[PDB]
RNA sequence: GUGGGAGAGGGUGGUGGAAUUCCCGGAGUAGCGGUGAAAUGCGCAGAUACCGGGAGGAACGCCGAUGGCGAAGGCAGCCACCUGGUCCACCCGUGACGCUGAGGCGCGAAAGCGUGGGGAGCAAACCGGAUUAGAUACCCGGGUAGUCCACGCCCUAAACGAUGCGCGCUAGGUCUCUGGGUCUCCUGGGGGCCGAAGCUAACGCGUUAAGCGCGCCGCCUGGGGAGUACGGCCGCAAGGC
């Protein structure tokens, strides 16, 4: 179990319209990450949450998404 | 004067013409709801997470504005109203926080 | 709401010198422009409280700040009523 | 009597019962069985048991449409949802994935006191 | 003043996906639901299970925390405006302008009230099914006010940290949110845990005091009778003080 933030390149939490880096900080289904499997801090996931908020509602996001195997 | 991002989404399925007329609309109103552009991006036909108006795929713009913060709202209200329009967003410009912090 | 625009002209205006930041008669005025902002946003959103609690913080100190005014020097709270167009 | 090629098949598992709905790779049901359908009645319509047998009989009426390989969602925390499983990919009809798509809401509706 | 913060602090306007219900069509067949076991219930006027579509209400999953905000009550999807409080930096301005606060005034979970909307889920009362000696209950199936919105009243609570506010002094250690700093560390502001001295009836409290002191308000004086009676005041009422 590796860990999600801590290999991938600096960037801008702010920025709502990038998937290819945001997509990465979601899960096996649609869901935000916990600071766990992240690893940024407070204030980090804080603006993180309220991005991937913010591209799930312009499109680019998933609300949920199904478990695979089982 | 405040600046924002505008974000208009819409129907993947206009051809040139359409989409030329609905991308006026959206400019024209622009200008008369007082709010000059700062800047532009058209990145297009973008696929969807989830679909919008059964759509996978959608078409994106983007407007950095200088414009009177009183009517922000409204302006939003008038791009809504397009029914090739399928979603917008203004969002109040943020100056850029950093990751992996 | 408020810019260092307005504040400056304000500021400005009621500074007993040049370089008056903090004065008196500058602490009452920031203070009455801030009051009259919140007293008319309350005009409307009668149904926000909190910020009304803003407004009762305000009003008073102001008032203290006045009324130390009137005890120091009745000249200076004498026209700035006339200025500032209240009590 | 339709021919239906390959496929997809659906366990519902809940506390009380098992129910098995299979489909076409288009969403429409073909055949179906619970554990009502086969012989049970009271609390043994929810036993692991019954729930095999539920899922095993779906996979032979639908095994004489021309069933051949599903793709299996599952919906519910039941007991009896493993044996579904073990039921259908033991049936011979070979499984082509197993899902969950099993729906929790984003906290839209109060619930029944029994589930506060 | 200036510069820099963080936040479910408040109001209004928009608005987004998940789920429930219902209607619409699809395909599909005998059950579904529910329990301790079961019945009531719903089902061949084709339900349950799956897909498509529509409607509408309500609340906001994961982020979420042992977290944050606010004076309290309380506040959690996203956007915009309108605004309250607040923390650190710089040492720039005024020059004690300070603290507390009887009265008064404002706020004030839920329930409840009046009018007018709204009503998907839930659900007092109720209507049934069980269960028991009985069961005016716990369990099951329905369901009305209500829960929702606006405006207006109500003004209660285990309104709990059961700990009034302000300021000063009295070992540390550890986890932590958020600032500033020549960034294992230092330095302010919040939140937790262990603990010096000291306090305590003990339990415990201990730089977020229940320690050492000062100001100022509220309050108590055996239990029951009783938060009752009478009076007054408030309230449409229920009732409150
Ligand atoms: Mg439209
Ligand atoms: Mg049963
Ligand atoms: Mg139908
Ligand atoms: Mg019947
Ligand atoms: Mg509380
Ligand atoms: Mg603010
Ligand atoms: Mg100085
Ligand atoms: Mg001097
Ligand atoms: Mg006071
Ligand atoms: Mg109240
Ligand atoms: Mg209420
Ligand atoms: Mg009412
Ligand atoms: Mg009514
Ligand atoms: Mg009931
Ligand atoms: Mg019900
Ligand atoms: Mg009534
Ligand atoms: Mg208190
Ligand atoms: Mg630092
Ligand atoms: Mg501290
Ligand atoms: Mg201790
Ligand atoms: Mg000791
Ligand atoms: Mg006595
Ligand atoms: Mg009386
Ligand atoms: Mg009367």
């Amino acid at each position: 179990k590796a860990k999600v933030k801590a290999t991938l390149g600096e960037f801008d939490l702010r920025d709502y319209r990038n998937v290819e880096v945001l997509k990465r900080f979601l899960s096996e289904t649609g869901k935000i990450l916990p600071r766990r499997r992240t690893g940024l801090s407070a204030k980090e996931q804080r603006i993180l949450a309220k991005t991937i908020k913010r591209a799930r509602i312009l499109g680019l996001l998933p609300f949920t998404e199904k478990l695979v195997r089982k | 004067m405040r600046r924002y991002e505008v974000n208009i989404v819409l129907n993947p399925n206009l051809d040139q013409s359409q989409l030329a007329l609905e991308k006026e609309i959206i400019q024209r109103a622009l200008e008369n709801y007082g709010a000059r552009v700062e800047k532009v991006e058209e990145l297009g036909l973008r696929r969807l997470a989830y679909p919008i108006a059964k759509d996978p795929q959608g078409y994106f713009l983007w407007y950095q504005v200088e414009m009177p913060e009183d009517r922000v709202n409204d302006l939003a209200r008038e791009l809504r109203i397009r029914d090739n329009v399928r979603r917008v967003m203004v969002v109040k410009s943020q100056e850029p926080f950093l990751a992996n912090a | 709401p408020i810019t260092k625009e307005e504040k400056q002209k304000v500021i400005q205006e009621f500074a007993r010198f040049p370089g008056d930041t903090g004065s008196t008669e500058v602490q009452v005025a920031l203070l009455t422009l801030r009051i009259n902002r919140l007293s008319e946003h309350l005009k409307v959103h009668k149904k926000d409280h909190h910020s009304h609690r803003g407004l009762l913080m305000m009003v008073g100190q102001r008032r203290r700040l006045l009324r130390y005014l009137q005890r120091e020097d009745p000249e200076r709270y004498r026209a700035l009523i006339e200025k500032l167009g209240i009590r | 009597k339709r021919q239906v090629a390959s496929g997809r098949a659906y366990i519902h598992a809940s506390y009380n019962n098992t129910i098995v709905t299979i489909t076409d790779p288009d969403g429409n049901p073909i055949t179906w069985s619970s554990g009502g359908v086969i012989g049970y009645k009271g609390s043994r319509k929810g036993t692991p048991y019954a729930a095999q047998l539920a899922a095993l009989d779906a996979a032979k009426k639908a095994m004489a449409y021309g069933m051949q390989s599903v793709d299996v969602i599952v919906r519910g925390t039941g007991a009896g949802r493993e044996q579904a499983i073990r039921a259908l990919q033991a049936s011979g009809l070979q499984v082509k994935s197993i899902v969950d798509d099993t729906p929790v809401p984003h906290n839209g509706c109060r619930p029944k006191k029994k589930f506060r």
